[PDB]
């Protein structure tokens, strides 16, 4: 009686906007000086904003970049084929033709809040592709696992010890003419993926900007997802990929994961995977 | 165990496809599935025979063939739990007589005084911890206390998966009789995922059986809380239509034999209760409410059930088929895409009788109002379809009285019964006086008592000797 | 008394077309 | 955080019986994330009957953790290791 009136006593006594945010985040990485805020009522350029004054961003090594050193555009000594091919230096967008003032190109999504040379390789926009391999994870049967929405998709992943996250097998593309060598050459072998480069040939999910922590208001990157994808597991390009493998180089383990809302990515980077899994009516 | 293993496969029977159909269509990187889906090039994994005239194609009906049943035992689930439950493994065509008698004689089982029925949409779902508690408790307290059976799905997977669910709960205290709340199961043996480790001839007893979520492609997993699980064959690998005619049909023939106990007889009344189904719901229900079995609808997390509760107690033909459409089109955003100008047309037919009826079809109101532990609310509903019966010559009182009687709840009695309808000469419950002094219920003879039955009378000559007669046959 | 506030207890947690 | 093979439930389950309050792990844990074979909480199992905490080892068995299994020959030798260092 005791224990049951002290509840009662107690109960008697009781009674969005799709702007880059990633890349708006303080405390530019590994960078002492701190990027002036912005919020995202003013991000975009055209909208009306007067406090305008961030530090000028100043990568460490800049001249090693190959690319236009000028960290400080004092001398426009960088001559940029606006939305042409530059040769060594891509200056073609899949975005489009962006606003260019005072030589220095603007940032499409909006102000990040820091302007200069930034941790991109080059000034300006920098491209890449991140390839992704996609396979229907399987039971002792072979079937397609079910979860109770949909499929579940099996994508490999490789981490090296150093970044503590896990991301696609995707690089900068060094070489105009061989992305895929420099993009992954502690993966494959390069003979073996040479091979890979004969047989790169698939699906085409994103291609447009990307949302990445380095972006500053002069370079910002745009990514480009191909998706290979095995409908039979009994040979083929599986096989091939087994076979083709010289990732025991050095670095740590290849492996394959599945698909799922807390998979360790970096944070927009798993982006691309979730636009992925419309592709074969994934259950994210 | 000894006269049980010769009752079973000299009469009860499994089908089979005897032709051997090559693959019209290959799937999920399998040559051997043909048409109907079991191993081997042919169609199944009989002789690869030429099988009689080779006759193109085949019928479910020319090319399925009756054999003896090779399949039954005592499943039992690995580590999870040590019972031992009964499984037997029947086809299409057997009458209801052969799995009652089975049921009732060789397996157990006793004469049930209710029937509840659980049939519910198997896409899985999850629902407030209030209604959930309100539920499990509602439905072990109503089929603990009258000895029912709740003859469901075996599936784990959605509402039976749920009242798996509730058995353990009840399993968890078990103040008494643990293994009462008997569940038998009924569902496609051609849809079992360790199937192949159950079949043994002339008697797999003890067959250990292992399930394994997440391992599956569309195929069902058994359930570990069930009792008894009764699987049906059609020679198919992966149909779910099949459980469904014969469970019917089994539940019908349950309906008409009758209980005698104590000099009163009574047909066993039949209930049914349904949560958030699917396409397939709105078959049971319709097929139930048109017999006259007291559906009880839920409102509350429903894809179905909840679109009953919504339209529920606004009258009848108010409704137009657009607003139908807006309503569910409120409801179903998976699919709200994929629903033909044509699929609107059968919900709205059926709602329409459905909800016409407002005797038969009884709804939940999970807190609003009639709020109670579940139990009382299906006898409220059951006696209302009972009172709603053909009756001339003053049968529903008796037949209720007589009802209340067979069950074990008093309080139902005197607060549906005994407080209205009128009439009852206190020389009219004589006849339930004597079953409930043969069967030692001390309050219903009070209650009877009060009213008016006289101990100075009902105690005859006839009435003594037969009271005689059916003494308590444990005493010396 | 125990039986008595078991009930209160129960208490307090609960609060045409012719064709 | 992040989890890729079923950890979430494992390490929510360890620091549910790292502290000692029952409701967090029945109200919380115990109820929801599905899954959770018996065989699955026999890790923790022991922890809990190391640590004297009969309301968690009441709990598990409620479970479907089973006192015939979990008894093996390396769990006994492992507990009598890491019995009560204050005893006769
Ligand atoms: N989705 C992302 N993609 C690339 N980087 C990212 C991403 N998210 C973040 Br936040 N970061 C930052 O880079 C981290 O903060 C690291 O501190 C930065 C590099 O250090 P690491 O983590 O060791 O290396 P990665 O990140 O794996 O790839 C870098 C490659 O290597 C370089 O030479 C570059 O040319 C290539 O982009
Ligand atoms: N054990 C199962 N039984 C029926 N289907 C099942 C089962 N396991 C799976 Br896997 N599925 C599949 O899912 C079906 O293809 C559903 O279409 C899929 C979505 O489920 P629902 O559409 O929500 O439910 P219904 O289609 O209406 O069938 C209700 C039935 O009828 C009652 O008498 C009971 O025998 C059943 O519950």
């Amino acid at each position: 009686i005791s224990n049951k009136v002290d509840a009662m006593v107690d109960l008697l006594d009781l009674d969005g906007d799709s702007y880059h945010v990633n890349a708006r985040h303080l405390l530019y990485p590994n960078c002492p000086v701190t990027r002036f805020p912005v919020p995202n009522e003013k991000v975009p350029w055209e909208t009306e904003f007067l406090i305008y004054d961030p530090p000028f961003y100043t990568a460490e090594r800049k001249d090693a970049a190959a690319m236009d050193p000028m960290g400080d555009t004092l001398e426009p000594l960088s001559t940029i084929q606006y939305n042409v091919v530059d040769g060594l230096r891509d200056r073609r967008s899949f975005h489009g033709p962006y606003t260019v003032q005072a030589g220095l190109p603007l940032n499409p999504m909006g102000r990040t809040g820091l302007r200069g040379r930034g941790s991109l390789s080059c000034f300006g926009p920098n491209h890449t592709l991140y390839p992704m391999v996609t396979r229907w994870r399987r039971n002792e049967d072979g079937a397609i696992c079910r979860k109770s929405i949909k499929k579940m998709l099996e994508v490999l992943v490789v981490k090296l010890p150093l970044s503590e996250h896990w991301a696609l097998p995707g690089g900068s593309r060094e070489p105009g003419e061989m992305l895929p060598r420099k993009l992954k050459r502690i993966l494959r072998q390069e003979h073996w993926p040479s091979f890979e480069n004969l047989l790169k040939c698939g699906m085409e999910v994103y291609k447009g900007y990307m949302d990445d922590p380095r972006n500053t208001d002069n370079a910002w990157i745009e990514t480009v997802a191909v998706s290979v994808h095995f409908q039979d597991q009994n040979d083929v390009e599986l096989n091939r990929l087994n076979s083709n493998l010289h990732a025991c180089d050095s670095g740590a383990s290849i492996r394959w994961q599945v698909v799922d809302r807390r998979i360790p990515l970096y944070a927009n980077h798993k982006t691309l995977l979730q636009k992925a899994a419309a592709e074969f009516g994934a259950h994210y | 165990q000894e006269s049980l293993s010769s009752w079973i496969p000299e009469n009860i029977k499994k089908k089979e496809c005897v032709y051997f159909v090559e693959s019209s269509k290959l799937s999920d990187a399998g040559k051997v599935v043909c048409q109907c889906g079991y191993t081997h090039e042919q169609h199944l994994e009989e002789a690869t025979k030429p099988h009689t005239f080779q006759g193109t194609q085949w019928d479910p009906k020319k090319h399925v063939q009756e054999m003896p049943t090779d399949a039954f035992g005592d499943i039992v689930f690995t580590g999870l739990s040590q019972k031992v439950k009964k499984y037997v493994r029947v086809s299409q065509d057997t009458p209801s007589s052969v799995i009652y008698h089975l049921m009732t004689q060789h397996w157990g089982l006793d004469v049930p005084n209710l029937l509840i029925s659980v049939t519910g949409g198997a896409k899985n779902f999850n629902m407030k911890p209030r209604l959930k508690s309100i539920f499990r408790r509602g439905l072990v307290k109503v089929a603990q206390t009258t000895g029912a059976w709740i003859i469901t799905g075996g599936s784990h997977t959605g509402v039976m998966k749920q009242v798996g669910e509730a058995v353990r709960d009840f399993s968890l205290s078990s103040s008494y009789k643990e293994g009462e709340l008997i569940t038998i199961g009924v569902a496609t043996w051609g849809t079992v995922h360790r199937r192949e480790g159950l079949i043994h001839p002339t008697g797999s007893f003890p067959a250990e059986y292992i399930l394994d979520e997440d391992g599956q492609g569309n195929l069902t997993c058994l359930d570990s809380n069930h009792s008894h699980f009764i699987l049906v064959d059609d020679g198919t690998h992966g149909q779910y239509g099949v459980e469904i005619p014969l469970r019917t049909r089994l539940e019908k023939f349950i309906s008409e034999q009758t209980k005698e106990r104590g000099g009163v007889a009574i047909k066993i009344p039949i209930v049914c209760v349904v949560l958030e189904g699917g396409p397939g719901t709105l078959h049971t229900i319709d097929n139930a409410t048109t017999n006259g079995t007291p559906c009880v609808v839920v409102e509350g997390s429903g894809r179905v059930a909840d679109v009953i509760a919504q339209v529920a107690n606004i009258p009848v033909s108010d409704i137009t088929i657009s607003l139908i459409q807006q309503k569910l089109s409120v409801f179903f955003q998976e699919m709200f895409e994929t629903f033909t100008e044509s699929r609107i047309v059968e919900w709205t037919k059926k709602i329409q009788d459905i909800v016409r009826r407002r005797q038969l079809l009884t709804v939940f109101r999970e807190g609003k109002d009639g709020q109670q532990d579940v139990d009382v609310a299906i006898l409220q509903a059951l006696l209302k379809a009972s009172r709603s019966q053909d009756h001339f010559g003053h049968e529903n009182w008796d037949h209720q009285l007589k009802l209340a009687v067979a069950w074990n709840r008093v309080d139902i009695a005197r607060s549906e019964i005994f407080m209205d309808e009128w009439q009852w000469k206190p020389s009219d419950l004589h006849p339930t006086m004597t079953a409930a002094l043969i069967s030692n219920k001390p309050e219903f003879v009070k209650l009877f008592l009060e009213n008016g039955v006289q101990l100075k009378e009902f105690v005859t000559w006839d009435t003594l000797l037969y009271l005689y007669e059916n003494l308590d046959p444990s005493c010396l």
